[PDB]
RNA sequence: AAUUGAAGAGUUUGAUCAUGGCUCAGAUUGAACGCUGGCGGCAGGCCUAACACAUGCAAGUCGAACGGUAACAGGAAGAAGCUUGCUUCUUUGCUGACGAGUGGCGGACGGGUGAGUAAUGUCUGGGAAACUGCCUGAUGGAGGGGGAUAACUACUGGAAACGGUAGCUAAUACCGCAUAACGUCGCAAGACCAAAGAGGGGGACCUUCGGGCCUCUUGCCAUCGGAUGUGCCCAGAUGGGAUUAGCUAGUAGGUGGGGUAACGGCUCACCUAGGCGACGAUCCCUAGCUGGUCUGAGAGGAUGACCAGCCACACUGGAACUGAGACACGGUCCAGACUCCUACGGGAGGCAGCAGUGGGGAAUAUUGCACAAUGGGCGCAAGCCUGAUGCAGCCAUGCCGCGUGUAUGAAGAAGGCCUUCGGGUUGUAAAGUACUUUCAGCGGGGAGGAAGGGAGUAAAGUUAAUACCUUUGCUCAUUGACGUUACCCGCAGAAGAAGCACCGGCUAACUCCGUGCCAGCAGCCGCGGUAAUACGGAGGGUGCAAGCGUUAAUCGGAAUUACUGGGCGUAAAGCGCACGCAGGCGGUUUGUUAAGUCAGAUGUGAAAUCCCCGGGCUCAACCUGGGAACUGCAUCUGAUACUGGCAAG
């Protein structure tokens, strides 16, 4: 119920890298990406409209490992609120704890990030939280437990994520891991390779 | 069953034995009044009606007969005699 | 004999009550005359734990109501000067 | 004022009583077309006054009979 | 009524308390039900490792 | 558990609320108990006194009037399987 | 701020366009079944036979109503061991308490089920001819006497259940009498009706040594009102069938007597000869209704489980008693069926109350724990009882959260599956390396759910009294079923924890081998006749996930019942044609009414549920604040176009 399988095989089924196995070897090269998801993944299909909706739905799914039952809840939540459902879906999904753990750089991969979160080593706002689907509410802060701090997983996350693009709507302390999260995640502040109308069209029926 | 509030059965039997006797005491006095109305002699009808009136109002205090029923039985009698004579 | 008692709502081990005016014969969570206020016994630190409708409880006094045990105690807990 | 109807006298082949008919132009629930929905009421009145075919103010009262529970106020529009 | 016997190699006979679930067996005229294998006296299919939720074969031991 | 306790005067039921040592009583309930079972007091030292299991002898067979009673045949004889030690089913 | 909301695909033909059904893609479930299965939270868990039920419990309490005390513990005059006050015991209802009974109140509430019930009911909105324990306000009284009767006694009947006979004592039990009013009756004058005493403390007078006397607490009965509940009437709404056309005879209404808490054919007497019916009477079948649940863009369609209001039933059928209220679940009586005890004479009972059983069925649980909190009954209170309720157990049935590791890692391993056999794929997936270690396993800490109540004390009331009682602060010791709780802290270790379906098109995802219209697959179209991506087995790949499919079920898609929103020349469908009553609709002008209609106001539209901005459990499901909403309905006051009624042209 997490994913628990061979990891980059999903990235070769999606062609590009979704930064799922970043780690020490920050070059992907030992993966043979794009043209080999299986014994007959060395070709190309005509790839129907249902498929291009599903494969796009699979990519936004696989970066954060959200299962379909949990994933559909967001669509029920995004369409419930105001604004655009294309914008609301990713916005409430950015508020996931492991998403803000990754965006603040406490984790180099989401599987490495969630292992910190599920083992309750993060004191967000004054209370330690072990459930990664916790909504990190606007205008808040997030701290790390000092009595389990810096055991060579945090420092490597501090090294690599400071080479990677330095995210926007939040501030990293970078000395002793005191993350602060400030504003609403905007559509322009995204990876932008993902589409949004592919998803909300699929979830109408 | 053999619940110890089954005395309410025999507490009702001595109660009904008290009632039906005194309930018939009222009704028989109404019969004496009604017999006089079939008779038509006024003083016999008046005195009987003047006799059972304390009997009717008393059982209303004991609650065996409702006040308005006791008020009805006053209004029954005096209406019958007045139209007669 | 209309009384002012408590009706228990909520889940297991995390109770909640809303103090209600009801006919005393009827059930606890059932048929009631009027809800007047509520009470939380595990009221985590926010100031809202009880919002008792004091004036109708004072009005039902004149109508002959019997204020129950904890309902009277909650009025002694949430005083008539605050 | 008080609740009083209009009606129309229908069955006056009996004594000190009348069955009146009151018209209700209700809207149909699903089809939206107004139907002349009739309603017949056993209505009590005083001593035998009127005949058929006359609009009659009638108000609710005590259950004077098994069915008759309304009282005729007045007779309007005497005709042939 | 009638019913279809899925899989192959059934140990059915003259009298057997079995269980019946509905389903059109279109190629057979006038047969509208399926005997559910994994139930009572109609036993499981002799080894079938693929799609064993239908035909009621258990998972092989390992 | 211990559901109900009965002194059992020849399959007659009178209720016992407490049992002493050396008395015979029937415990009602007791889903998984067998013959000669050493019922001891838990959260305390555990004792044992059982050593015997007698012999079976003649095995015959049966078949009911129809197959619609075969589920009861395994059940009612299974109801008899719990009772007697020297009585097996094949 | 509170609806930012509506998709389609396959399938007739050689091919096409339509008409047109069948099927799938979605959601949902009180679900069962197959395979698999780690934990936690909130939920739900007999839909079928209202089938028959073993056992334990599901309703008692009151000594502040009373005679008494059978038990238990006491001060107590005393008894006897004899360690002369250490104790064995005898007195004794004189104390705190208290079975058995009389009496008071409850048991008509809660809890259950949906057979009956198509309208006696229910939802909605109104009314008049009423009654209403307990709780409450006001106005007064609360005088004086009597005869029995339980209990218990002496005898006695019986196996018990339960008695029967003769004596006997009390009562806030019962029965008169006095005396009545803003009360009942009566045009009036008048006539008539009630009540009970208990508990605490005590200055002083009086003590027949009880008490009276005073104060306080409470109860009592009468009348008019409040509140709450209840009975009742009326309008509309509330299923399918016309292969169900006439129906009804206390039936439709009057009058009078009686009945009724109150209204009435309610129930009789006599009279009148009527009442209901095409806007569907009567009859047959099925069904509890509603707030709402599910789906749907909406309108509608299906449905009425859980939670809440109402109604009906309590083994079947009938009747009445008692009482404030029942024609009564755990009451009575009788008839019937079915079981149980037995001494054979005679008695006993009703799980559609919580568990639990056999049975029926695809299908559903523990004879569990505590009266700690909320609520109820009785009581001054303390307390007692409470299968209501709060909790625990079993069951992935459902919803929600979480884990079975993370990173690194190429000889691109071995092995397997392929290869035009050069390679590729599985696959950085494993090993190995370094870390993290939640939940489970284990050892220690640790909330809150608990407000109260008990004894004492001070103060204000309070009264002739600093007493009592009442209120108020105040101190001490306490009240936790669940529960080795929620939560927290540390120990050892990657270590205890991943499946099920599909892969021809629909529809995301392919090869090889076996097999040859066989074995079988399949929701639809359709595949298999020796090169099968559809059959079965591997490998590969996709989907979903502690679940996943199969079946059943409802709506959707279905604008294939079309009100919104379909058609009728040939696709299914103009009666063969015509006259015509009910009924539907109706040219034009003025005046009038306001029924329909529309605008505003008012009452209500129970709560919850649903939706929005918030709050609390670490998140979430979930519990919860206010609001919106409940689009309705009824009443009231207006507007006079349009439709209708009326009058005239």
């Amino acid at each position: 119920a997490r994913y628990l399988g061979p990891k980059l095989k999903l990235s070769r089924r999606e062609g590009t890298d979704l930064f799922l196995k970043s780690g020490v070897r920050a070059i992907d090269t030992k993966c043979k990406i794009e043209q080999a998801p299986g014994q007959h993944g060395a070709r190309k299909p005509r790839l129907s409209d249902y498929g291009v909706q599903l494969r796009e739905k699979q990519k936004v799914r696989r970066i954060y490992g959200v299962l379909e039952r949990q994933f559909r809840n967001y669509y029920k939540e995004a369409a419930r609120l105001k604004g655009n459902t294309g914008e609301n879906l990713l916005a409430l999904l950015e508020g996931r704890l492991d998403n803000v753990v990754y965006r603040m750089g406490f984790g180099a991969t989401r599987a490495e990030a969630r292992q910190l979160v599920s083992h309750k080593a993060i004191m967000v706002n004054g209370r330690v939280v072990n459930i990664a689907s916790y909504q990190v509410s606007p205008n808040d802060v997030v701290s790390i437990r000092e009595k389990a701090k810096k055991q060579s997983r945090v420092k490597a996350a501090l090294e690599l994520a400071e080479q990677r693009e330095k995210p926007t709507w939040l501030e990293v302390d970078a000395g002793k891991m005191e993350g602060t999260f400030k504003r609403k995640p905007e559509r322009s502040d995204l990876s932008a390779d993902i589409n949004e109308h592919l998803i909300v069209e699929l979830y109408s029926k | 069953n053999i619940k110890s509030a089954k005395k309410r059965a025999i507490q009702s039997e001595k109660a009904r034995k008290h009632n039906a006797s005194r309930r018939s005491m009222m009704r028989t006095f109404i019969k004496k009044v009604y017999a006089a109305i079939e008779a038509g002699d006024k003083a016999a009808a008046q005195k009987a009606f003047n006799e059972m009136q304390p009997i009717v109002d008393r059982q209303a205090a004991k609650g065996l007969i409702h006040k308005n029923k006791a008020a009805r039985h006053k209004a029954n009698l005096t209406a019958q005699i007045n139209k007669l004579a | 004999m209309v009384t002012i008692r408590l009706a228990r709502h909520g889940a297991k081990k995390r109770p909640f009550y809303q103090v209600v005016v009801a006919d005393s014969r009827n059930a606890r969570n059932g048929r009631f005359i009027e809800r007047v206020g509520f009470f939380n016994p595990i009221a985590s630190e926010k100031e809202e734990g009880t919002r008792l409708d004091l004036d109708r409880i004072a009005h039902w006094v004149g109508q002959g109501a019997t204020i129950s045990d904890r309902v009277a105690a909650l009025i002694k807990e949430v005083n008539k000067a605050a | 004022k008080i609740r009083t109807l209009q009606g129309r006298v229908v069955s006056d082949k009996m004594e000190k009583s009348i069955v009146v008919a009151i018209e209700r132009f209700v809207k149909h629930p699903i089809y939206g077309k107004f139907i002349k929905r009739t309603t017949k009421l056993h209505v009590h009145d005083e001593n035998n006054e009127c005949g058929i075919g006359d609009v009659v103010e009638i108000r609710e009262c005590r259950p004077l009979s098994k069915t008759k529970s309304w009282t005729l106020v007045r007779v309007v529009e005497k005709a042939v | 009524v009638t019913s279809y016997i899925g899989g192959e190699g059934h140990n059915l006979q003259e009298h057997s308390v079995i269980l019946i679930r509905g389903g059109r067996v279109k190629d057979l005229p006038g047969v509208r039900y399926h005997t559910v294998r994994g139930a009572l006296d109609c036993s499981g299919v002799k080894d079938r490792k693929q799609a064993r939720s239908k035909y009621g074969v258990k998972r092989p031991k390992a | 558990r211990f559901g109900r306790i009965v002194q059992m005067h020849a399959n007659k039921r009178e209720e016992i609320k407490e049992v002493r040592a050396g008395d015979i009583a029937a415990a009602i309930g007791l889903k998984d108990v067998t013959t000669g079972d050493t019922l001891c007091d838990p959260d305390a030292p555990i004792i044992l006194e059982r050593m015997e299991f007698p012999e079976p002898v003649i095995s015959i067979a049966v078949e009911p009037k129809t197959k619609a009673d075969q589920e009861k045949m395994g059940l009612a004889l299974g109801r008899l399987a719990k009772e007697d030690p020297s009585f097996r089913v094949w």
